């Protein structure tokens, strides 16, 4: 929700414009999402701010 | 000269600081904000309440 909302800024991308389907937008959503795991309960304030 | 004996056994006990420990991963639940519906005017029913 979050992401599709902001037009995919909070992932972002190097060079690229956001929001693209590839491989590597697809391996930068694997490991944002490994971090929001890791963030434990605060995460989802974390991804709010 | 290399600290061996005669025939070739090293003379000196090696170390090597074994690997430290597995690792935990965890998952969280992720919750966004959420909105309501909204009311709309009311039509005039024919009938009685």
């Amino acid at each position: 929700s979050v992401l599709v909302i902001s037009g995919f800024a909070v992932l972002g991308a190097k060079n690229q414009p956001a929001g693209q389907h590839n491989i590597d937008t697809l391996f930068s959503l694997y490991r944002f999402h490994q971090w929001i795991n890791g963030l434990g309960n605060p995460g989802s304030d974390t991804l709010d701010m | 000269r290399h600290n061996l004996s005669i025939d070739g056994q090293p003379l000196s006990l090696a170390i090597y600081a074994e690997p430290t420990d597995p690792k935990a991963l965890l998952t969280s639940m992720v919750q966004a904000s959420q909105g309501g519906s909204a009311v709309l005017p009311g039509t005039l029913s024919l009938y009685r309440f």
